[PDB]
């Protein structure tokens, strides 16, 4: 049921572990960006 | 939630007081 030649093309072009790598660096900059709206509501506490 | 007129003043008194008051003599 893949219904797509668009998704087989990507499926085939695609690199997992690149994916993988890439998923990773994402979630640490968001969570980098959490850290920084923490200090921001630290700084305006302050 | 946490972040949450010395020298009018004379001259306003001056014209008054002078306006206002009366003294033959002044």
């Amino acid at each position: 049921q893949l219904k797509s030649y668009y998704e087989e093309s990507r499926g085939l072009e695609r690199d997992l572990i690149g994916e993988f790598v890439k998923s990773r660096k994402t979630a640490w900059r968001v969570a980098t960006a959490s850290g920084l709206f923490g200090l921001l509501g630290m700084v305006c506490g302050i | 939630v946490g972040f949450s007129e010395v020298v009018d003043t004379y001259w306003l008194n001056q014209y008054v007081l002078n306006r206002e008051a009366y003294d033959y003599n002044t």
